[PDB]
């Protein structure tokens, strides 16, 4: 329900507002010294661009011109089939899994050292406590 | 580092300190102290860790959130640590 | 300190 | 004219670059769909092809949304 | 029955708020916090001085752990808040001497 | 007077944050850091070497690359524990009990 | 494929066919093996879906990487050329080095292929990414040397890139290892909780 | 017209379907909760009693 | 014979050494070489890329408008230790073609050894047209061509 | 034997922690008071932002039951913002406890499905926002690597500038709002790359000679650029 739409908002002209068009705009067309000037470089054996040769040597690996019709009309396709590296260890991640829940290296690390710190002083201070707690225990 | 090791490691203390006596205990029964009391500082982490790992995070955010209000980020973990100790020593 | 942190 | 004959190696700004992109989308709604016009693409004409027996109903009204109170 | 416990999360609990007050701008409420701040605690005391003077593993372990708790460099110019720092490193110091801190994940 | 800051302006609210009671040392926080990977990195190398277990645990040590230390605590050291003497003695310093020695550690520290 | 949904009534039933009469113990007793078996088919299930959908999801991820060519660090490409896999093998497995033999531009053209690559293949997450950098940046200080002058000085970044590496190649294993032995449990747990469902299908009662 | 409203007559199925949803996702949600806090509390005490 | 293959070696870099000493505008001085070189070659079956030097050397003095790209390549190629990969096919045709040895292929994105002419298209309406055409039916789009408003003009197109 | 005795001193000094805490608890230690965050403030789920989207403003469909009710951002905010920090910040943009849409799984193979077809991560579904100082830390350990990898990089600061665009931001849970706000940067990096490429290996082109109008005006200077 796109294509073949209504008119949604109004077309006008400002008061005053200037045209920049003469009464003979119509009869204007434009033109291109393009054609013309390709055509003397080819007749009078001008120096030519580069892109007249389909290799490239404006990088390392190697590139091919794929031509549209012209000569004018290209662009670069690389010919590698890149072959790509990865410094990694296969099977060390379970990303869906969630890792701060299991009890483990592991999960500390997924965790932070600023956690496990943290557990390491309530530790110290929870060892101190039951310790004071043994020794009222067992000299009674 | 299990409840079934940190019992057997304080019933190892008391016995040996039983046999040694009131008065060489701390002198003669160190290594088996250590011992009980890592296996209960293991277990009180296992058991109580979620409860310390929410009070860090209401100490970063401020206490802030919504289960920061109050006073329970605190008493669950004391709860848990008091559940703990009494389930172990006794 | 870093260069954008200047603003002036 | 910024690359060419000014030496800007970066001639286009993020801002420019999403232009750039939403006139090629333009072009590309405007070829694929026959009569397409304002809402979808800047552009308005009058000459439009419509069915025949146009009919007008109401909107309906905006969807409600949960919201908080 | 948990004194060092205890006085840890009243601690926590006051730099928090002192942090906060100082974002909200509350001299009153900021005061009241470093008063209230457990500064009457003898051990604490005792191992000020053995702090500032521990050199090497047991300083770098105390340090690693303010740094887990605060990690944020106080202003060297406020002594408020270079006193609350020290009062919170002799804490940890007691405590690390007392029952040392084991702060790797790795461990058995 | 304190005015919005727009997202686009908080990475600069950072390292440049406003005024406060307490502020930190906006010098020194590009400096403030605290490592996840230290032991991991630790263990990894160790066991890369050969080592055990145990002997990675035995020989692993804490993170000296964290937040360097306020020089306050050996600059001021006297004068910081005879604060603390008069705060433990005069309970936290209320009702301004230790004004003497905070007023000489804020002069010692920021000279006009 | 699936089977067609199951017949229903035309006229309503309400509550006219409902039990006029409390069940018997032969009839609980059968509930609660149905109960029984709708657990064990819930647990197979999981299982099923489970491995199914990790298989798939990893047997994409093989066919991904051999479409685009990858190789890691177990080298089992057969599409790579000789010189680069010889690199790869230098970087994962031997010591990267240049040789007397060559110039000096050929040296430092071949330390810059050894740091393109290594930056191609490790992030900066990586761990070994810096001790490799740093034997590529000492290999670029002593390229106007010898190996034997050059060993004295790049031994030390040398051995910590080959401690990562090390560790890496023994995380892999243990990885392998802990997934082949959780595979394992898990089928045979499986196909217990299978011949369980089995043998309850044999005992169960009704029509 | 006002008490029509309240009733949902002016909604439509779709918002009608919403709101259900939306009232179905507060109630699993509540109950999600509720399930996670009564197994803490009963798992710290060791007690069937306290679930119930 | 390896102490011949370490003469022939040492000889290569020899000429090499004279070569750049002399630089790549005075180069026929060094015709002393070929003489052993090409024995090195036709006994040790090894390629020193002697033809394929020399008319890069005489091309870049006295440059052709393809700015000597063939010959670029062709040195590039036979530079290689293996053998060259890309060369440029011999034809009875009037337009040549560059090719890609199979030997090679697998380590190019390529469905065939042929990739294209080694000469850009020439200019031609009817080609320009085809290819217009084959990219209008590729894309398929309903809407090309339409013009809902034309400035009103007995010219069937105003301007253009 | 009491439970926690000495660990509410801000209970027995009437200390407030926060705000809200002051106006809960009746301390009046506050001297400006207390504005409180709403709750459609403090929590939400995700929703759909831009205009040029149908269901704008509306919550984020997922494949599991989740509550519809989204977070509002502060888009009328009073003048007088007393704390401007980023703690106070983030309210208005972003919830400090994380999205209301997180997920209970009744199974592993639903977890797996959602991860697989891109639907699930707890680094985004289970999770706070970060706070500035592990932000700033994440920021330093991370210019300290690329320092180390390379110093004499020009691309050095902007790289690092990115990352903390996208900590602050919070890319973790909004990762599309965040690359938003951080692509510029990385087109930024994007072009410093080709600057030290041109640098490194000297590319340059062959000016023009000088335009006849290069000056608009005779009496205008002609200021020179490289």
């Amino acid at each position: 329900s796109m294509d073949h739409g209504m008119q949604y908002s109004s077309i006008y002209w400002e008061t005053s507002h200037r045209t920049y068009l003469p009464f003979w705009a119509s009869l204007t067309q434009k033109f291109s010294w393009k054609i013309m000037d390709d055509q003397i470089r080819s007749f009078l054996r001008l120096p030519k661009p580069v892109t007249t040769e389909p290799f490239v040597f404006s990088s390392g690996s190697p590139y091919i011109r794929r031509y549209f019709g012209d000569a004018d009309i290209s662009v670069p396709v690389p010919l590698h089939a890149p072959a790509h590296f990865a410094f990694v260890p296969t099977g060390t991640v379970s990303p869906w899994e969630e890792t701060g829940m299991e009890t483990g290296p592991q999960g500390a690390a997924a965790r932070g050292a600023a956690a496990t710190a943290f557990r390491a002083v309530l530790e110290s201070a929870w060892k101190c406590d039951i310790d004071e707690q043994i020794k009222e225990k067992l000299h009674s | 580092m299990s409840v079934f090791e940190a019992r057997s490691s304080f019933l190892d203390l008391e016995q040996c300190a039983r046999a040694a006596g009131p008065q060489r205990w701390e002198a003669e029964c160190q290594g088996v102290r250590q011992r009980a009391l890592q296996a209960a500082a293991d277990v009180m982490s296992r058991e109580c860790g979620a409860y310390g790992d929410s009070f860090f995070q209401c100490y970063r955010h401020g206490f802030r959130l919504e289960a920061c209000q109050g006073e329970k980020a605190t008493m669950q973990l004391l709860r848990c640590q008091r559940m703990v100790a009494d389930r172990l020593v006794p | 300190a870093s260069p954008m942190l200047f603003t002036d | 004219a910024r690359y060419c004959y000014r030496g800007l190696d970066h001639p286009f700004t993020l801002n420019e670059m999403k232009d750039f992109l939403f006139k090629l989308r333009e072009q590309y709604l405007v070829n694929k769909y026959e009569g397409i016009q304002f809402p979808f693409v800047f552009r308005q004409f009058n000459r439009v092809s419509t069915p025949g027996t146009l009919e007008v109903h109401t909107s309906p009204a905006l969807q409600q949304q949960p919201h908080f109170h | 029955s948990s004194p060092h416990m205890d006085r840890l999360l009243g601690d926590l609990k006051l730099l928090a708020a002192y942090d906060s007050a100082a974002g909200w701008q509350e001299p009153k409420a900021m005061e009241s916090a470093f008063q209230s701040l457990s500064w009457d605690d003898a051990d604490v005391l005792k191992a000020l001085p053995q702090y500032l003077n521990c050199r090497g593993e047991q300083k770098r372990r105390v340090d690693f752990a303010y740094a887990a708790l605060c990690p944020r460099p106080v202003d060297e110019k406020d002594p408020k808040q270079t006193l609350m720092s020290l009062w919170m490193k002799a804490r940890l110091f007691s405590y690390d001497q007392k029952h040392p801190f084991v702060l790797s994940p790795f461990a058995a | 007077a304190a005015s919005t800051i727009p997202i686009s302006q908080w990475p600069s609210l950072l390292y440049a944050p406003p005024s406060s009671p307490a502020n930190p040392a906006v010098e020194a926080l590009p400096e403030m850091q605290f490592d996840d990977l230290h032991y991991p990195r630790q263990m990894l190398l160790c066991r890369g070497a050969g080592y055990s277990l145990e002997q990675c645990n035995r020989m692993a040590q804490p993170d000296a690359r964290v937040t360097p230390e306020n020089p306050a605590e050996k600059l001021l050291k006297e004068e910081a524990v005879a604060a603390i003497a008069c705060l433990s003695q005069r309970e936290g310093g209320k009702d301004e009990q230790c004004r003497y020695y905070i007023e000489r550690m804020y002069k010692l520290a920021n000279k006009e | 494929t699936a089977l067609p949904p199951p017949p229903s009534a035309n006229v309503a039933v309400s509550f006219t066919a409902a039990p006029a009469e409390p069940l018997s113990r032969g009839e609980v007793k059968a509930a609660s093996l149905k109960l029984e078996l709708q657990n064990i088919e819930r647990e197979l299930k999981d299982w099923w879906m489970s491995r199914k959908i990790l298989r798939d999801r990893n047997i994409g991820l093989f066919n991904l990487l051999q479409h685009h060519n990858f190789a890691g660090l177990s080298v089992n490409n057969a599409k790579l050329s000789d010189s680069q896999r010889v690199m790869w093998t230098d970087l994962v497995q031997g010591k990267p080095d240049v040789e007397d033999k060559l110039s000096v531009d050929a040296r430092e053209m071949k330390v810059d292929m050894y740091e393109k690559l290594f930056k191609q293949a490790a992030d900066l997450e990586n761990p070994c990414r810096m001790p490799g950098v740093a034997y590529l940046r000492c290999l670029r200080d002593t390229l106007t040397e010898t190996q034997s002058a050059r060993r004295s000085s790049c031994l030390n970044a040398f051995s910590s890139f080959d401690a990562c590496r090390t560790g890496l190649l023994k995380q892999q294993s243990a990885a392998v290892e802990n997934s082949l032995v959780r595979q394992n449990m898990a089928d045979v747990r499986a196909k217990a909780l299978f011949e369980r469902r089995a043998v309850l299908l044999d005992l169960v009662e009704g029509k | 017209a006002q008490l029509h409203a309240s009733e949902g007559f002016w909604d439509s199925e779709s918002e009608q379907q919403e709101a259900r949803l939306q009232r179905h996702a507060e109630h699993r949600n509540d109950l999600e909760t509720t399930w996670e806090e009564a197994l803490r509390e009963a798992t710290l005490a060791r007690n069937f009693d306290v679930l119930v | 014979a390896p102490h011949q293959r370490a003469a022939c070696e040492q000889l290569h870099s020899e000429y090499k050494q004279c070569l750049a000493k002399n630089g790549r505008t005075h180069f026929s001085a060094c015709t002393d070489f070929h003489s052993k070189l090409r024995a090195c070659e036709n006994m040790l079956g090894t390629s020193y890329c002697i033809d394929e030097g020399i008319n890069l050397m005489k091309c870049t003095k006295n440059p052709d408008p393809s700015f000597c790209a063939k010959e670029f390549v062709a040195m590039r190629e036979c530079n290689r230790p293996q053998g060259p990969h890309l060369v440029l096919s011999s034809s009875p045709s009037s337009p040549p073609h560059y090719e890609l040895r199979p030997e090679v292929k697998h380590l190019y994105n390529v469905d065939s050894t042929d990739l294209g002419s080694a000469v850009a298209p020439v200019r031609s309406k009817e080609q320009l047209d085809r290819v217009a055409d084959s990219l209008k039916a590729d894309l398929n789009l309903p809407g090309y061509g339409h013009i809902p408003y034309k400035w009103e003009s007995l010219r069937p197109n105003p301007g253009a | 034997s009491i439970l926690g005795a000495e660990a509410f001193p801000e209970l027995l000094s009437k200390v407030p922690l926060n705000p809200q805490m002051d106006e809960d608890k009746h301390f009046n230690k506050y001297k400006w008071g207390n504005e409180p965050i709403p709750v459609n403030r403090r929590t939400g789920s995700r929703m759909n932002s831009s205009i040029y989207d149908n269901r704008n403003h509306e919550a984020v469909r997922h494949p599991w039951s989740t509550d519809a009710r989204t977070f509002h951002p502060n888009d009328n905010p009073e003048a007088d913002r007393i704390n401007t920090q980023y703690s106070n910040m983030v309210s208005d943009s972003f919830p400090e406890g994380g999205f209301s849409d997180a997920p209970r799984f009744s199974s592993n193979w639903e977890r797996l499905l959602a991860y697989h077809h891109g639907l699930y991560s707890p680094e985004k579904f289970n999770s706070t926002t970060k706070t500035a100082d592990e932000i700033r830390l994440a920021v330093n350990d991370f210019a300290a690597k690329v320092h180390a990898d390379d110093p004499k990089n020009a691309c050095k600061y902007l790289m690092i500038e990115e990352f903390k665009c996208l900590q602050s931001a919070q890319a973790r849970i909004d990762p599309q709002g965040a690359a938003t706000k951080c692509v510029k940067w990385f087109n930024e990096w994007r072009q410093c790359a080709w600057d030290q490429e041109k640098m490194v290996k000297g590319y340059n082109y062959i000016e023009d000679r000088r335009a006849r109008k290069h000056k608009p005006y005779i009496g205008a200077p002609d200021l020179q650029y490289s």
